[PDB]
């Protein structure tokens, strides 16, 4: 498991569905087989979706992840009762498969601005991109990217720019950042 | 175009470009008679750039020569040995010191305070004491002289050497001389101590008001006597105070004349005296006959100071008049017309192609408190320092509210104690690149794009690669505190506003303005004035910007108003700005507007309220 990274808006958009689930009972990962012959080995959660963020009605009942950590460890708690939004891939019937590779995160780890950006915020700017810094001194281009320079300020994923930022779409096209709930305007003025 | 070189009666004004390179290496860098011999040789103005930060190319007759051009210290900043002994550094710790001569432009009770101000710049540091005697040799002899004073050394007549002093040994070993033909002052232009009136004891305050003109020195206007008078404050419509102006010509102080004029010429043992003397003198007093034969009449009063409206040329003091015709071309304000030093003159006489009568209008003058202080150090065995902000530094710089510098408390230290009977300077000048750096304020000022810092500004027109500096900020702004903050000038009318602290200041035409520095609640803000964070004016909406913590504020530099219920949080117009950015600045064209935070920018397009081009600070601007 070798993940890329990318802005905590890309997720809402990538991903065909989110919401916080819990594990109540591990669907104790069964049989398979596969090349070698040998079962396929999957992890199988039992879960509790408070509300669904995105993606198709059929509601998860169960999560999935790749065997081992190694190539995608999506090892999370049980009985605990911590909550996870991971917007993993959606499949028929409450099957989604979360890999180590997804946005994933406990409940508690978001910030106020985080969580808010779940039912309108996030979901304005899909029609753009997030373009992420390389190296003091980036730029950009195209009227709909967003510079995205956390590994400049926070070289982790969690830095300011995800924390609270979100690179909506501007009424000509075009994109850009933001923080708060007032989307409505271009620059201050006064009538002169 | 072709601008003109002329020769002013009594100036003797030769030097053309290098021509005085030649004469001003050797006198600071040891190379006599012969055009330095940098021709076989490369040394010399090798070394002299070394000094003053190395923009070392050679000759670079185009940048170097306006430094030499710069009012210094008298003493040499290489080698030394210049006669004053090896060990530089007083055996004693009880120090004395004696006041010989004076000067005019001063009372004497300014000027005896001034030195014991300086002095005290180095006890204030030291177990060191000066106690000052009136009678017989003494470690310090305090003096004034002009070219060939008695010491071999020579001053250059105006500007240029400020004065010059001898490190600790005996007789000369140690004295401090002082250039007569400059205009001292407490460093902010011609200071006057009234004589009548109902202010007898104050300054005069230039400038004032009177009649709707302000006046810089002294006057006769108003008066039909002939008499000078100032007034003591900015409004003399509001206030009403005044005094006279002292001048032998005019009237005396005590002795027996009865404030009787001086008499020209006076008879005093076989010689007429002209002006006053201190000739049987040694309290370094200024006298003179108030009849034509001292001896016989024996009627005396004494000259403590003298006030004068034109400086240096020929004209001894008279004011200047307008309009004056040089040249064939009538100017009804100072000029620098005939002169190539950029030095300002006027004439004393409607024509001067006529009567050839001129002088110099009175600039700033220099602080015989501080030009003493650094002499002072030389006195204790100091040597010239190579640190921009360092009071031992060479060059003058007027500094309103002056501190000795590390360096220096490090230098004068290193030689004696620090205090009997633990602190330190605090901050020292900080490096270009070398060091981490977030700027007190970016800011484009004129054509150059100034970086600011405690006491310190870098600046630099288009160069990315490397700006200039450092130089004290108070060269160009004195008024202005040791650590400034956010800083804009606007295009609308080309004034430096400087914010800092609880107040701000607003420079024009490198003079603050009558009633500034005010807090920010006058200026717009509320009460939130404590301190800022960045501002500047837009490329596109021509307004103010006052950003302040994590809301940002709206000013009407079109007008005096302010805009309905600011302060708004960025929630509304701007967007990747980080809170509380260091700084922001509009350059010429493009319509970007950087935003200055960390140790990084972010690059603001005006035209679209968006975004671009995120920057390391240091690479990109401020040259490394
Ligand atoms: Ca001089
Ligand atoms: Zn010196
Ligand atoms: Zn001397």
């Amino acid at each position: 498991c070798s993940c890329s990274p990318v802005h905590p808006q890309q997720a809402f958009c990538n991903a065909d569905v989110v919401i916080r689930a819990k594990a109540v009972s591990e669907k104790e990962v069964d049989s398979g087989n596969d090349i070698y012959g040998n079962p396929i080995k999957r992890i199988q959660y039992e879960i509790k979706q408070i509300k669904m963020f995105k993606g198709p009605e059929k509601d998860i009942e169960f999560i999935y992840t790749a065997p081992s950590s190694a190539v995608c460890g999506v090892s999370l708690d049980v009985g605990g009762k911590k909550e996870y939004l991971i917007a993993g891939k959606a499949e028929g019937d409450g099957k989604m498969h979360i890999t180590l590779c997804d946005f994933i995160v406990p409940w508690d780890t978001l910030s106020t601005t985080q969580k808010k950006s779940l039912n309108h915020r996030y979901q304005m700017g899909c029609e753009c991109k997030i373009t992420r810094c390389p190296m003091i001194p980036c730029y950009i281009s195209s009227p709909d990217e967003c510079l995205w320079m956390d590994w400049v300020t926070e070289k982790n994923i969690n830095g300011h720019q995800a924390k609270f930022f979100a690179c909506i779409k501007r009424s000509d096209g075009s994109c850009a950042w933001y923080r708060g709930a007032a989307p409505p305007k271009q620059e201050f003025l006064d009538i002169e | 175009a072709p601008s003109p070189i002329i020769k002013f009666p009594g100036d003797v004004a030769p030097k053309t470009d290098k021509e005085l390179a030649v004469q001003y290496l050797n006198t600071f860098y040891g190379c006599p008679k012969e055009s330095c011999n940098l021709f076989v040789l490369k040394d010399t103005l090798k070394k002299m750039q070394k000094f003053f930060g190395l923009p070392q190319t050679g000759d670079l007759d185009q940048n170097t020569i306006e430094t030499m051009r710069k009012p210094r210290c008298g003493n040499p900043d290489v080698a030394n040995y210049n006669f004053f002994p090896r060990k530089p550094k007083w055996d004693k710790n009880q120090i004395t010191y004696r006041i010989i001569g004076y000067t005019p432009d001063l009372d004497p009770e300014t000027v005896d305070d001034a030195f014991a101000r300086a002095f005290q710049v180095w006890s204030d540091v030291t177990p060191l004491r000066f106690s000052r005697i009136h009678d017989g040799e003494a470690d310090i002899m305090i003096n004034f002289g002009r070219w060939e004073h008695g010491d071999g050394y020579p001053f250059d007549g105006k500007d240029g050497l400020l004065a010059h002093a001898f490190a600790p040994g005996t007789g000369v070993g140690g004295d401090s001389h002082f250039d007569d033909d400059e205009l001292w002052t407490l460093g902010e232009g011609q200071v006057v101590r009234v004589k009548y009136g109902n202010a007898d004891g104050e300054y005069c305050k230039f400038p004032f008001l009177f009649n709707g003109k302000e006046y810089n020195s002294c006057t006769d206007t108003g008066r039909s006597d002939g008499f000078l008078w100032c007034s003591t404050t900015y409004n003399f419509e509001k206030d009403g105070k005044y005094g006279f102006c002292p001048h032998e010509a005019l009237f005396t102080m005590g002795g027996n004349a009865e404030g009787q004029p001086c008499k020209f010429p006076f008879r005093f043992q076989g010689t007429s005296y002209d002006s006053c003397t201190t000739e049987g003198r040694t309290d370094g007093y200024r006298w003179c006959g108030t009849t034509e034969d001292y001896d016989r009449d024996k009627k005396y009063g004494f000259c403590p100071e003298t006030a004068m409206s034109t400086v240096g040329g020929n004209s001894e003091g008279a004011p200047c008049v307008f309009p004056f015709t040089f040249l064939g071309n009538k100017y009804e304000s100072c000029t620098s017309a005939g002169r190539s030093d950029g030095k300002m003159w006027c004439a004393t006489t409607a024509n001067y192609d006529d009567d050839r009568k001129w002088g110099f209008c009175p600039d700033q003058g220099y602080s015989l408190f501080l030009v003493a202080a650094h002499a002072f150090g030389h006195a204790m065995g100091l040597e010239h320092s190579q640190d921009p902000g360092a009071l031992m530094a060479p060059i003058y710089t007027y500094t309103k509210n002056f501190r000795l510098s590390q360096d220096d408390i490090k230098g004068i230290q290193e030689l004696y104690g620090a205090s009997p009977d633990t602190p330190t300077l605090g901050p020292v000048t900080p490096e270009i690149c070398k060091q981490d750096i977030v700027f007190d304020g970016i800011a484009q000022i004129r054509g150059e794009i100034f970086f600011f810092k405690d006491r310190f500004i870098w600046r630099t027109v288009t160069p990315r690669d490397k700006p200039m500096g450092p130089l004290l900020v108070a060269t160009f702004w004195p008024e202005l505190p040791e650590k400034i903050d956010a800083v804009y000038e606007a295009p609308q009318e080309e004034k430096a506003v400087f914010f800092a602290g609880n107040e701000y200041w607003i420079y024009s035409a490198s003079t603050l303005e009558r009633g500034y520095p005010k807090p920010l609640t006058s200026l717009g803000l509320p009460p939130d004035v404590q301190r800022v964070d960045a501002a500047f004016n837009w490329s596109k909406n021509k307004k103010t910007y006052i950003f302040a913590g994590d809301k940002f504020w709206r000013y009407n530099e079109v007008k005096k108003k302010m805009d309905p219920g600011f302060p708004k949080l960025i929630a509304d117009a701007w967007n990747a700005i980080p809170d509380n950015l260091d700084a922001v600045v509009d350059l010429q064209g493009g319509g970007h507007s950087y935003f200055f935070k960390g140790a990084y920018y972010l690059k603001l397009e005006n035209q679209s309220l968006k975004s671009v081009k995120f920057g390391s600070i240091k690479s990109d601007w401020l040259g490394c």
